[PDB]
């Protein structure tokens, strides 16, 4: 009844080529994307400076740099499990659908 | 029916305007009044500081940014081999030109050389992923030996 | 018309308070549950507490 509904301007696999970007900005260069060009760096030592960020000495990531990598490898494994069983995780975005 | 509808309206505006206002008093105190560490809230790039300029109905900062340019393609290490021990940097990281190994800051590139001075040493070679032999001056030593 | 026109103004008055609480649950994060480096955030003066 005069009810129409209008597409937006990104489409879904724009939308995920954005975060494809921010995540490939992330991951090859740290925060250096956001200052300017994305300087490249390896991301154990970009590890090592976001631990010297929040005050624990970048040796205390590269002497245990296998057990911070196995944390946060289980860590996303137990993301898909969280999502994958609970719905209502999405609580939020189907709220506002609903 | 009318003026209900305006009024309405006119309300839902203010508290954009309002969020708004609230924002840019936010900028002021933080970027203005201070310098800020909070990523592209005051402008792209590192901030520096920002100088507010009024305009009708509205304000305009001027924010000052360092944006990196003219990046050198180097090869790093985490870590530095001497006599057993790792060295880390205590600011900045491990660069190289090729045959010799430099500590420089993280932001631009001012290359010196790797001492006792500008390394802390934290356990041995054995642990670290990817560590690299290079000589590290130990700036007393030629002080006695001299 | 005048319940839609208390209940309009309701409306808008939560969204107002709400912006103040999503400020009050920042400003426990930042300032009590933290320092705030952030300038005149918790206060004028350097922030301690
Ligand atoms: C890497 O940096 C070092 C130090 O800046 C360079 O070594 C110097 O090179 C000049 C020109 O050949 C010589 O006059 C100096 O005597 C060298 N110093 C030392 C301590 O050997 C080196 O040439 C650079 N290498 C590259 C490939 O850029
Ligand atoms: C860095 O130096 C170490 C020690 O000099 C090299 O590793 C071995 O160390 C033992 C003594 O701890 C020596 O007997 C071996 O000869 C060394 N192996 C080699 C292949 O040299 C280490 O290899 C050096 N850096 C490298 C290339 O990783
Ligand atoms: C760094 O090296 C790669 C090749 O390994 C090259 O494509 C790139 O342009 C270089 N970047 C700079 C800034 O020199
Ligand atoms: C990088 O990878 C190579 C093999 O591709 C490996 O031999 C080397 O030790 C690694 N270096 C670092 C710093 O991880």
């Amino acid at each position: 009844n005069g009810l129409t509904v209008l597409p937006p301007l990104l489409t879904d696999e724009m939308i995920a080529q954005y975060t494809s970007a921010l995540l490939a900005g992330t991951i090859t260069s740290g925060w250096t994307f956001g200052a300017g060009a994305a300087l490249q760096i390896p991301f154990a030592m970009q590890m090592a400076y976001r631990f010297n960020g929040i005050g624990v000495t970048q040796n205390v990531l590269y002497e245990n740099q296998k057990l911070i990598a196995n944390q946060f490898n289980s860590a996303i494994g137990k993301i898909q499990d969280s999502l994958s069983s609970t719905a209502s995780a999405l609580g939020k975005l189907q709220d506002v659908v609903n | 029916q009318s003026l209900q509808t305006y009024v309405t309206q006119q309300l839902i505006r203010a508290a954009e305007i309002r969020a708004s206002a609230n924002l840019a008093a936010t900028k002021m105190s933080e970027c203005v009044l201070g310098q800020s560490k909070r990523v592209d809230f005051c402008g792209k790039g590192y901030h520096l500081m920002s100088f507010p300029q009024s305009a009708p109905h509205g304000v305009v900062f001027l924010h000052v940014t360092y944006v990196p340019a003219q990046e050198k393609n180097f090869t790093t290490a985490p870590a530095i081999c001497h006599d057993g021990k790792a060295h880390f940097p205590r600011e900045g990281v491990f660069v190289s030109n090729g045959t010799h190994w430099f500590v420089t800051q993280r932001n631009f590139y001012e290359p010196q050389i790797i001492t006792t001075d500008n390394t802390f040493v934290s356990g041995n070679c054995d642990v670290v992923i990817g560590i690299v032999n290079n000589t590290v001056y130990d700036p007393l030593q030629p002080e006695l030996d001299s």
